[PDB]
RNA sequence: AUCUGUUUGGUGGAACCUGAUUAGAGGAAACUCAAAGAGUGCUAUGGUAU
């Protein structure tokens, strides 16, 4: 049963970055928040919920 | 058993309380229903005969094609079965393996032959008349509904002389002659 | 229509019965004859089938409907026009 | 009710075949088997529709068939059309056959 | 209509026995009893007969119309089917000319 | 893994320890279950046991 | 007669098999008859399968599996002249032995 | 056509709570909750049943867009007897009264309107129909009247605003049940007059999918209205896939 | 009293409900779009909305044709390219070899459409969208897809060939 | 040429009405019902797959 | 051909017939491996390769 | 009317052909006895048990 219920992927955050993601930081005080950055120079703040 | 949920079904794919492989698809029951056989072992006795015909047909096949023995025996086996009525045609030797079936032997049973001869409306109805002693083949009354009627004997199947059935036929056409009865 | 004049495709008017024979009726044309020939063959085809069915009839054929049904002294089937009244029924009707 | 009053029966039979009532209407194609639950009702106009969409009482009838035959244009139309169909259906039938055998007789 | 000879008619199987109905000559009691509503209802029994006669002929003519355009159309299509068939052969000769 | 994931450069946990956040160089930030067979709905006491 | 009797595992149902071929399945407390077969053969023993719904009967030469209402479901051709029948409930295995001296285990679930 | 004294045959429609009146012409009719009066002057059909005199109202497609939806043959309407319906953009009782008819005495209708001049008329019609809850408040702010609306089996929106996609979403999130119905009437001129009609309908459908509403069907309302389409969707909170 | 023709009761496969095979056992005609006058799509007007197929992006890189410029050159109108989630999924699924295609496909001018069907097969998704709404140009070079779009009436079909794009069923050109 | 294209177009308008419904100004006069009748069992509606 | 008897004659005929068929008959339909369950067939191949 | 004979409805269902089915097809009763399917109702409450 464990194998046929093993469905780890839940989804992806928005449309993602233009270029590869190289720096991810989690907010240690909030559960559903994340900060990411890409080689394009863009940094985003996500609402994981 | 209740309809199995999705997770139960995956863990119980092969469970089937009503159909097993050794049943061979319930070919037993199906042929019995169509021709209304009453003895549960009548199919398998017919099957064992059909197998033996098929075994000989193979052993003849493996013999070389031009062999006089092969041609002689195969022709004899075709004529014998055709005379019995099991085989409709004597042309092709492949019929011994393809068209030799239990249903072929069953169709020559007395209940079915009456139904084809229209002496009865249905096979079940025709079986009842045999058990009632209304049916004769030649001058001998027959109460066994498993009488296998050959092609030549199929001409002599008729109602009994004093049968109430025979009186209705003649009465319906206003041809009843009481001197005969 | 390619390389064909309109004059080529002119209706050819079709004649009539002579006056001397006018009593007998309409002069049949090929289309008229075809209707006759098909009609006769259609009937003859069915009539042939019925004769064959008579020849192959099994005298011993039994149907449970034979009790309700009745036949004529000529031998033809009798069928009720609509398909006896008890005295109590008649008294109410009267 | 199982009585199936003939006035009601003719009304529904006049709606299954409504395509032929009027030669200028030509409704859609549909079958309309008789439903097992239906009711007959009379329209009630608005008081503002007194001149436009109101029927006079003498014209009002309990049944549709009563109003339809009350008309004169439709009644005339059916007489013309029905007679024409009879000529089509009676052409070449037994009456015709006897005449052709009558001419062969000298008088 | 076809009239089967009585000799053939007499000896027919039970399944195929033609039902020929004899006319009634002695007046039945029910035939002498039933009441026929006259006057107003007569005008309302002819009319329904007149309506149903038009409706059948209208349908029987439009149905004949569909069969007329059915024949011309399929003749047109079989020509199109022929063109797509012969040209299909040509392509399979050009292709297998390579192979 | 996934055929659309190309070079994992960062991996992090949600602060509840139930999910995994992954960042590849393709430009997407994906969410994963820490335990594939577990589900996040509140379970009846009979389920839990 | 004579009659061979086998109760269900939970004791709710009773299966009696006459030697001349009278097989009856009933709920003996409430006096309810579930099925009654009059096989004109020599029955030797019968047993209940996983529950009262199915029971097996050792007839003259083959064992037959039947439904709650008495409808046949299978003819066990592989078991020949079984005289003793037993059911391992947890394993869903049917066991037979007879004059052939062959001990055959048959899985009811998979057949 | 359908004159005063003419008799008609009333039979049930495929949708529950809607009836067809046959004759020389066919009329879409709904049973009247408040017999003996007409709310916008429609024709009415009176039937004697054992005897009590039931009354029916004619439903005019050219006046109510939902009626045009029936005529064009919408496959699924979530408005049915014994169901709570939230009607946004209830200008007056022209169409709400007919929606109130279908749901029956058991069901209810929450009529939402903003402008006060029609509101006074909406209240007046509401008193005759007990199963109508009139809410004179802006539909852009569903929170203001959260006390007044419970769960609703379906949401019908005829609001003519460019930002209707937000109105439908916010009301659906608060009040619409899971697997519940959504019916929207879209007028392309109102949303974006610059671009053609089809793009607006295609654009509008996309917003619904973003808002977790699965569109089941779109129908255009011609010949009754030009530039209109009714989109029927199901509110699938769990997942639209 | 006894009945005649008694037969043993046995399982009837054809009629028994418990068996799986026996256990299992409003006409619709879609409206012809009001945007279509016979075969001419009257509703489509500039600027155009274009659906990009996965092959289209690759072949665009093959010929050095910019997506926005090639469209804006071909139709002489502003074109609003649209990439659905399926098309993006296929591009990601191709692998490291087609990374250039992915980076161009993410150009912010190229708008994104969400999708609500499980499969990633893009060909079916595009064909469904064009059927419902007659307001898209289909940009593809796949032979199979182009033939499907040709049967659907009033769907302009764009492809990349030679040195620049080509539009087939768009009268306004 | 002008006359022929005039008649070709007006003929085309007639055929368009048969293929699909067309807006024709809306209601004119009292609503007299649907002249050609209602079909209970037909949906002319386009379903998303 | 006249002397050969037994299985050899059955196998000989099948081999001859297949050879003539391969020229014109489509590869998928001319030759069809007999159906065997998954677990068995990998067993036969593994031993045969061994 | 020892007139005429088309149409509407009811009664009946030969031949050919087509489709489906087949231990022939049905019907009635119930506080009867079984084997299953769907929906609905019910604080349906130990996230670590006074
Ligand atoms: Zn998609």
């Amino acid at each position: 049963l464990e194998r046929m219920f093993a469905k780890p992927f839940v989804g992806q955050l928005g449309y993602g970055h233009r270029d590869g993601v190289y720096a991810i930081a989690k907010n240690y005080g909030s559960l559903n928040k994340l900060a990411t950055g890409s080689a394009d120079g863009v940094i985003k703040y996500w609402n994981m919920s | 058993v209740r309809k199995l949920k999705h997770h139960e079904q995956k863990l119980l794919k092969k469970v089937d309380f009503l159909e097993w492989k050794q049943d061979q698809g319930h070919r037993d029951t199906q042929v019995m229903r169509t021709y209304h056989i009453q003895n549960r072992e009548d199919y398998h006795k017919y099957n064992r005969i059909c197998g033996d015909i098929r075994r000989l047909a193979n052993k003849l096949s493996l013999l070389p094609p031009t062999d006089p023995f092969r041609r002689k025996h195969e022709q004899l086996l075709l004529d014998k079965l055709y005379a019995m009525g099991v085989l409709t045609t004597k042309s092709k030797i492949s019929d011994l393996e393809n068209k030799v079936t239990v249903s072929a032997i069953c169709r020559r049973r007395l209940p079915v032959i009456m139904h084809r001869l229209k002496m009865a409306e249905t096979i079940q109805d025709a079986v009842k008349f045999i058990e009632q002693g209304h049916v004769r083949v030649g001058p001998n009354l027959i109460n066994d509904p498993a009488y296998l009627v050959t092609r030549n004997m199929e001409d002599y199947v008729t109602w009994v002389d004093n049968s109430k059935i025979k009186k209705t036929l003649l009465r319906y056409r206003n041809q009843i002659d009481d001197f005969d009865f | 229509a390619k390389l064909v004049h309109d004059v080529q495709k002119k209706q050819h008017r079709e004649r009539s019965q002579l006056t001397s024979r006018s009593r007998y009726g309409f002069l049949e044309k090929h289309k008229d004859y075809v209707k006759r020939a098909q009609d006769f063959h259609r009937k003859q085809s069915t009539l042939k089938v019925l004769r064959e069915k008579a020849k192959e009839r099994n005298p011993d054929e039994y149907y449970h409907a034979m009790h309700s049904r009745k036949t004529d002294a000529k031998g033809l089937l009798i069928s009720s026009r609509h398909g006896s009244l008890s005295m109590d029924q008649v008294k109410l009707l009267k | 009710d199982d009585n199936m009053r003939r006035e009601v029966q003719r009304d529904l039979l006049l709606i299954k075949h409504r395509a032929a009532l009027d030669p200028k209407r030509h409704y859609k194609k549909q079958r309309w088997e008789v439903p097992e639950r239906f009711a007959i009702g009379t329209i009630i106009e608005d008081k503002s529709e007194f001149y436009s969409s109101r029927m006079n009482r003498k014209e009002r009838k309990s049944t549709i068939l009563e109003t339809l035959m009350g008309d004169e244009a439709s009644n005339k139309y059916f007489k013309r059309k029905y007679n024409e169909i009879q000529e089509k259906s009676t052409s070449g039938r037994k009456a015709h056959y006897k005449k052709m055998k009558e001419m062969r007789k000298k008088r | 209509g076809l009239k089967v000879p009585k000799a053939v008619q007499k000896e027919l199987p039970f399944k195929s026995q033609i039902h020929q109905m004899k006319p009634q000559k002695k007046k039945t009691y029910m035939a002498k009893r039933a009441v026929v509503l006259g006057g107003d209802e007569k005008k309302a029994r002819s009319f329904i007969q007149k309506v149903l006669t038009i409706s059948k002929a209208k349908d029987s003519k439009r149905k004949e119309q569909k069969a007329s355009q059915r024949k011309e159309r399929l003749k047109k299509l079989a020509k199109m089917e022929e063109e797509k068939s012969q040209r299909d052969k040509e392509k399979k000769k050009e292709y297998f000319a390579q192979n | 893994h996934t055929k659309r994931m190309q070079h994992v450069f960062q991996v992090k946990y949600s602060m509840d320890s139930k999910y995994i956040i992954s960042g590849s160089d393709d430009g997407n930030v994906r969410l994963w279950r820490s335990k594939a067979w577990e589900r996040s709905n509140v379970k009846t006491t009979r389920e839990k046991n | 007669g004579p009659y061979h009797i086998k109760y269900a595992k939970n004791g709710t149902h009773l299966l009696i098999t006459g030697r001349k071929g009278h097989v009856a399945s009933m709920d003996w407390r409430k006096g309810q008859l579930r099925a009654e077969l009059f096989l004109n053969e020599t029955c030797h023993s019968a047993t209940y399968l996983q529950n009262e719904q199915y029971f097996a009967v050792a007839q003259k030469k083959y064992t037959f599996i039947y439904d709650h209402e008495g409808t046949e479901l299978h003819r066990l051709k592989q078991h020949i002249e079984a005289r003793h029948l037993d059911f391992l409930p947890y394993h869903y295995l049917l066991v037979t032995a007879g004059e052939t001296g062959w001990l055959k285990y048959h899985d009811v679930s998979t057949g | 056509g359908a004159r005063g004294g003419a008799k008609v045959v009333i039979e049930p429609h495929r949708h529950a709570g809607v009836y067809i009146a046959r004759g020389k012409e066919d009329l879409l009719v709904t049973k009247n909750m408040a017999p003996g009066e007409s709310v916008y002057g429609e024709k009415r059909i009176s039937v004697e049943e054992p005897p009590t005199k039931v009354e029916y109202r004619v439903w005019n497609p050219f006046r109510s867009k939902l009626a045009a939806g029936i005529m064009g043959g919408l496959d699924e309407l979530f408005i049915a007897p014994g169901k709570k319906v939230l009607y946004l953009g209830a200008a007056s009782g022209t169409s709400v009264s007919h929606v109130s008819d279908v749901v029956g005495p058991e069901g209810v209708v929450y009529a939402v309107e903003f402008s006060h001049r029609p509101g006074r008329e909406l209240i007046s019609m509401a008193k005759k129909r007990p199963n109508i809850i009139p809410i004179i408040e802006d539909a852009r702010h569903p929170q203001k009247y959260r006390m007044l609306i419970g769960m609703v089996d379906c949401v019908f929106a005829d609001v003519a605003q460019p930002d209707q996609a937000r109105i439908i979403a916010l009301n659906s999130h608060m009040f619409l049940k899971d697997q519940g119905g959504v019916v929207i009437s879209i007028k392309a001129n109102c949303i974006d007059s610059t671009v053609d009609a089809e793009t607006v309908f295609a654009r509008e459908v996309q917003k619904l999918r973003e808002e977790r509403i699965k569109p089941l069907e779109q129908l255009t309302l011609e010949p009754y209205e030009r530039d209109h389409c009714i989109v029927v969707g199901r509110y699938m909170r769990s997942g639209l896939k | 009293t006894r009945k005649f023709g008694l037969v043993k009761r046995t399982l009837n496969t054809k009629k028994d409900q418990r068996l799986k095979k026996n256990q299992e056992n409003t006409r619709n005609i879609p409206q012809v779009s009001s945007a279509l006058f016979f075969q001419y799509n009257q509703a489509i007007k500039p600027p155009y909305q274009v659906l990009i197929d996965t092959n289209f992006i690759n072949f665009s890189i093959q010929k050095k044709v910019d997506i926005v410029r090639g469209m804006m050159d071909c139709l002489l109108a502003k074109c609003n390219p649209l990439i659905t989630d399926c098309v993006m999924a296929e591009l990601e699924k191709l692998g490291p070899k087609y990374r250039i295609a992915l980076k161009l496909a993410r150009d912010p001018r190229i708008k994104r459409l969400s999708c609500s069907h499980k499969g990633t097969y893009a060909d079916d998704c595009l064909v469904h969208r064009v059927l419902q709404h007659k307001c898209y140009i289909v940009a593809t070079n796949d032979a199979g897809l182009k033939q499907r779009i040709r049967k659907i009436p009033g769907i302009p079909l764009m492809s990349v060939g030679g040195h620049a794009y080509v539009i087939e069923k768009l009268p306004d050109v | 040429s002008r006359v022929k294209k005039r008649k070709k177009y007006q003929k085309a308008q007639k055929k368009l009405k048969s293929v699909r419904a067309v807006y024709s100004g809306g209601q004119s006069g009292v609503y007299e019902g649907e002249k050609t009748g209602i079909k209970k069992g037909l949906t002319r509606s386009v379903k998303f797959k | 051909d006249d002397q050969v008897i037994g299985k050899a004659r059955s196998r000989t005929l099948e081999m001859r017939l297949n050879r003539l068929s391969r020229v014109n008959g489509h590869q998928d339909k001319i030759n069809k491996l007999e159906k065997v369950p998954m677990h068995i067939r990998r067993g036969m191949i593994d031993k045969h390769v061994k």
